[PDB]
């Protein structure tokens, strides 16, 4: 049905509304909370997973419609983060030293990214405009850059030297790079344990949420000094027992779930416009 | 029709000329008529009513001639005029009532009631009277095929209408760009906005255009525009096009770039303006073509600059509009507007007395229902009934 | 120009008047006067048009005098006359479009068309008839020097006029004072505004005025007040005095303290009104001063105490503001109003016929120009030129 | 204008009566007209021309009676009175083509050229002969407001359009479904498709439908409805819809299943057909609504069966279409049709003379551009100039 067109859509300011249909969605939908694996530590329980999914029932999700996953840290987790169901939000501790670790994880799984190959032996690279980020990520990166000029010489750097190159990275997991606009550089990525990869990103994501377990409330999930929106997805609570965490979330799923959305490329609406 | 006109006329200026005291030679030409009214009308007998709660009544006529002989007129010959005064302006209203009750299909403008088809014989011509006023003038003018022309202030050629148009949309509502309207009596406000504001449009400039038929032709108008649309300046909620979910809009306004206002008449244009504000004018336009653009301002002081961001959180939304406004213009069809109240008359007959709905007009005379579907055959018996309600109206207010 | 009402006169009386079936003695007066008409007129020739693409006609009238003797007027008498009154009503429709479209800078008030010079000779007297429209009635006291008037519904006396006003400013546009207004058609929308809100103001209270000075003297207003502009009411951005830079004004509003409305008339306070709304009289007047003042309000709910720091980031903007609006009003010379349409008489004349433009008016007929500079010149022409178009709408709408 | 058919239809007699040799009582009653038209037109001069390349010419009439006095006619009588006819129908000629070249916005019913108007006094109305043509027959029943009619064969109420509508459609275009038409002339040729063959349509039938609006109400028609489109049937290639990429269309053709055609007026349904092929009536319609499906045949033979398969490559593509076509229908406005001439006289009087582009009709008299935006005032232009050519057509073919 006229997949691929753009199409204008009227509609009148004076009609009645429908019914509720967050009943609806309930009964259809999925669910997926993440939590450190050092939370069922403290819990002491083999059947807790089984304890929450009856409270579950009373809010009207059904009982196999709610999953659990696990990981070890916000380090560990970052190496691959893929989100599988249809709802989810995930829970982190505050670290003090992680600072742009934690707006690292909530840069790339609360946006969306285009993605392209790279390939650092072969070409010469830049970035084209703001949206324009280099995403690396995987078991040790390291990342030096060379820029070069109009007539492809080193700017502080000798073309042919890689201790003359400039770092930007020290063994991280992830890495997200913003370099100048507009100049070819040239690359230093370990490749053998790291993935470049040249991404841009479209609209952000509506279907994840972040539960920011303690601490202060600083999120620099934009790239640029002079803003640093916090949005309606990001949140923080604190803490004392990891069961007053999650009885929270069972008694308030109406409230979190109103402030995510479906994804908008999971749609059948969306089938030429990047995700069928 | 031409002497149901002719009857009112002259018993209008009966009760007005024929005062107690006055001289005899200003009303040596009204009793002359009036006495001739007299002699056509005795020995005939009438009927009207029937239709709804309208009550039936019989009329019958045998009256006497007045006097041609007095100096000055007294209290003996006014007070023998009025009380034959006071029985025809009590049969002028009952065939009113009873002709703009009823409608036809076929041919509306034929008389309708049974007293009117019966005072068109050629027996009734010499009621005559002279046709002065501006809806008798432009019944006979239009029955010749000559051209008419009502003049009106404030027209209510524009149906109700308040909806909106989505040209960038998303499930989320967070990144929009349209086109919102109010038309309303005589009265068009048009707001575009675009949330990005035009971050990454083409040399920064988004354009919107909003065009808006007439159902006729309008003639030498007097229009005033002004570069703001005060009803979509204020923060609100609205539905989506289909009533699922709601979605919010929180405004700051521009000025509108770039305006130009287009009269059309059959795809020519007639008439244009250019960034000119205040009252126009259009001489012959049956089709009103707004266009307007917004562009994203080059400089801005550090306070507007936070405004508008590069990335996807935008919390303040870019918005443009305009106002027009009709006050005054000359049509050819009947319709309403804000002066005369020849609308109210025809309705408040129709609610009064229970009447059914007919094959024509809308249910209960919805004036947005009928400028809608405004066909050559509603045509013909709205002129029918207004110009009955004018004649009704210099006897009985 | 007293003949050529005399004529239209006589001819919108002879379409209504002379009907079939009508008695004798209802017309006796009026064919009198139409016999009369073309014997005066016979023998003569005439010329109209020739300027722009205004076509140029030649006029020769050779008619027969009309009969006399019958009782009852039938359908012989209507169809020979009939073609006699639709070659008149031709002539003076093209006199009057050859009259609306010249002008003159010396003297103004002459006629300029050729045919209506030649119809201002003693020869031509005898056709006058009554004299009993506004216009003509003003045309006739204004050449004896006597005082004359014209009534208005919303008479067009403020040209269009949006801009502000800062009596303090600073580059970063954060702290600012002064007013904003919209003067348009019959209607002013000031709006003063404070962003420290009177915090170190001498007894927090801060003054505003705005005066408004009118083109002709105005009598017999009445005016309708209310406290509150609406159009300056929500958040814009407005660019700075010289188009360089953009700023904010984000306002919250409260009601505006001690109001004063004061009507001059040479300096002199005619009419004053305190604290006064709704409506109100203006007997004589040509300047209105507004006068009204910001008081920050002494007790405040936590609710409102956020609103207004003492320190310098000011987020809510303070605004006071006013409207009034001149419903009806007795002025002497000729202006545009929202009843009549003899300003759109006038340009759709000139439009039509791709008329050049002359040393006079304004090019295209802009009110807004033709307000701004009301010359002496210019107004001797606009009454000249509103007269002729009140003419040539009786017979042709 | 009723005295130019007059002149016109005893000239055709003259020069068909008036032979020799004929016997004078068949020409008795015809010479008394013919002097009568001489008696009328002597002393009076005329001017006909000058727009475009018309040039100009004056007329002068200064003529003898006829004789009155034979038993039969001989070669004297009839070479004296070819000699006064050949004159008179060279006038006729000027006349004609002088009226059918202007036009006006304003009025276009009544007479533009100036011979036309000095034509319509009472001193020539004496000239006045049967009116016994249609289109002059529908000249006056129509100026007393009654019904008229006029009889067509194949009438041009469609304008020209070919174009399509896709309900489903991916940028591959191989999985496609909507409608494509041709409405040219007085013949609707519209046919549906659908790729899959309604493999996966709820009970595998797939609706389609197609309505057209008319421009005029037509009456007492006679229509041909043949189940098969022909001019979709073959296979082609088709651009996209803004003209970026091209798309295949390879067709394989069903019968129509399930035929509705309705006729309606005012949203109201007067006649209905429902699989009834052939010829139909239509009695009273504005509006044509067709309406068919497709159905997946249940039973098919081997041969068959490989043309629709269940997965993705379709190289077959089914379809269905009708055809309409109107044989003769009873208009009230006037049109062009396939028996008559008068369009084509229209236009090559002003293709000849090289005649601007007026204010009215469309450059060069496009019957396209004409019945799209088909207003009043290009309805009462374009009687008054068929009517003038038929009139032409009578004299000089
Ligand atoms: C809901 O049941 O009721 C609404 C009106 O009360 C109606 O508009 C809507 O169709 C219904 N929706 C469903 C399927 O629940
Ligand atoms: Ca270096
Ligand atoms: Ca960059
Ligand atoms: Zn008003
Ligand atoms: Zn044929």
């Amino acid at each position: 049905q006229n997949y691929g067109i753009n199409l204008p859509i009227t509609g009148s300011m004076d009609t009645a509304y429908a019914n509720s249909t967050q009943e609806e969605t309930f009964l259809t939908s999925t669910l997926c909370l993440y939590y450190p694996t050092e939370a069922a530590t403290e819990i002491n329980d083999n059947s807790w997973k089984d304890t929450l999914s009856q409270l579950f029932l009373t809010k009207g999700w059904p009982t196999g419609s709610v999953y659990f996953k696990e990981y070890t840290n916000i380090a560990s987790f970052s190496v691959d983060p893929q989100l599988y169901c249809d709802y989810n939000v995930v829970l982190m501790k505050y670290d003090a030293t992680l600072q742009l670790d934690m707006s690292e994880l909530a840069d790339l799984i609360l946006n969306e990214w285009l993605c392209n190959p790279m390939d650092i032996t072969l070409y010469y690279y830049q970035q084209t405009d703001e949206a324009n980020k280099w995403i690396s990520m995987g078991s040790s990166c390291t990342i030096k850059v060379c820029p070069l000029n109009t007539q492809t010489l080193g700017i502080g750097c000798l073309t042919t030297d890689a201790t003359t190159f400039e770092e930007v990275a020290t063994a991280e997991k992830l890495v997200i790079t913003d370099v100048v606009d507009g100049v070819n550089h040239k690359l230093d990525v370990t490749t053998a344990t790291c993935t470049i990869r040249n991404c841009k990103k479209l609209g952000p994501r509506e279907n994840v949420a972040v539960i920011q377990v303690g601490g202060s409330d600083i999120l620099d999930i934009t790239a640029d000094p002079t803003t640093a929106p916090q949005t309606e997805r990001m949140m923080r609570i604190n803490w004392k027992k990891w069961w007053q965490v999650f009885y929270t979330v069972v008694d308030y799923v109406d409230q979190i779930i109103q402030v995510m959305s479906k994804r908008s490329r999971s749609l059948n609406s969306a089938a030429f416009y990047y995700r069928v | 029709m031409d002497v149901l006109y002719s009857l009112s006329k002259t018993l209008k200026d009966a009760r007005d000329k024929i005062v107690e005291g006055t001289l005899y030679s200003n009303v040596s030409d009204l009793i002359q008529q009036f006495n001739q009214m007299i002699i056509t009308m005795n020995g005939n007998e009438f009927q009207t009513g029937g239709i709804g709660n309208l009550p039936i009544r019989n009329w019958n006529f045998n009256f006497g001639l007045l006097g041609t002989t007095l100096l000055n007129l007294d209290a003996n010959y006014v007070e023998t005029a009025r009380n034959t005064i006071d029985y025809f302006v009590d049969f002028v209203d009952n065939v009113c009532m009873d002709e703009m009750v009823r409608e036809s299909q076929r041919n509306g403008i034929a008389p309708q009631s049974d007293s009117l088809r019966k005072l068109s014989a050629i027996k009734f011509k010499r009621i005559n009277f002279d046709n002065s006023s501006e809806y008798i003038e432009n019944w006979n003018l239009q029955n010749r095929r000559q051209r008419t022309g009502f003049t009106f202030h404030k027209p209510n050629i524009f149906p109700y209408s308040a909806s909106f148009t989505l040209n960038r949309s998303q499930p989320a509502h967070d990144n929009l760009m349209g086109t919102m309207w109010l038309n309303a009596g005589s009265e068009i406000q048009v707001a575009g906005f675009d949330y990005s504001c035009a971050i990454n449009a083409p040399a920064n400039i988004q354009q919107f255009e909003h065009i808006v038929p007439l159902r006729r032709v309008l003639t030498t108008a007097t229009i005033t525009l002004l570069p703001d649309a005060e009803r979509f300046s204020f923060p609100r909620v609205i539905n989506s096009a289909d009533g699922a979910t709601t979605w919010f809009f929180n405004p700051v306004i521009l000025r509108p770039n770039n305006v130009e206002v287009e009269f059309l008449l059959n795809g020519q244009i007639i008439n244009t303006y250019q960034a000119r504000f205040g009252t126009i004018v259009a001489r012959n336009f049956d089709t009103i073509r707004l266009s307007f653009q917004l562009m994203r301002p080059p400089n801005m002081t550090p306070a507007v600059a936070v405004l508008f961001p590069n990335a996807q959180p935008f919390e303040h939304h870019a918005t443009v509009g305009l106002t027009l406004r009709i006050e005054s213009a000359v049509c050819e069809s009947v319709l309403a507007d804000a002066s005369e109240t020849l609308l109210a008359n025809v309705t408040s007959v129709r609610q009064e007395y229970a009447i059914p709905v007919g094959p024509v007009f809308p249910p209960g005379m919805n004036w947005t229902d009928l400028i809608t579907n405004y066909s050559p055959s509603r045509e013909d018996n709205l002129q029918r009934v207004f110009t009955v309600a004018s004649i009704r109206s210099m006897l009985i207010k």
